[PDB]
């Protein structure tokens, strides 16, 4: 299984290609994908100014 | 092909053969593996107790 | 086990992932981790200006 620990601010959405279904859950729980559950990584800003 | 399961003894018949040996796999909840129905195709991910 | 001497003046927040339950105590206690719980570690700016 791949398995994600979200923290306690924070949120994480996935999709469900299999099921036709989006969920995203925010707070400190642990999701588990589905079969053809999918992350949504998110590339973000960072650096010393910005990147 | 079929599974026999349980704590039992077993003696292969002449017309029955053993094809493997078949561990179980110890899972506790928010944990699971992911099994393919080789006969349907489907992927289940199933997940709570051992199995 | 893993537990941890709780500060009297500290507060440690943990999560069960499992239970999917969280609860933060506060005082000098003596916390346990339950098998899917996880502590909120804090990253803080320290240094002699700042960090």
């Amino acid at each position: 299984v791949v398995s994600y620990r979200v923290p306690h601010n924070a949120a994480v959405q996935v999709y469900d290609y299999r099921a036709k279904r989006a969920r995203v859950v925010f707070g400190p729980e642990l999701v588990t994908l589905d079969p053809e559950e999918q992350f949504t990584v998110l590339s973000l800003s960072a650096g010393r100014p910005k990147r | 092909c079929w599974l026999i399961r349980g704590p039992l003894e077993y003696v292969p018949s002449a017309k029955v053969e053993v094809v493997e040996e078949r561990q179980a796999i110890p899972l506790d909840q928010n944990e699971g593996i992911y099994v393919q129905d080789v006969k349907t195709g489907k992927v289940r991910a199933v997940i709570g107790s051992t199995y």
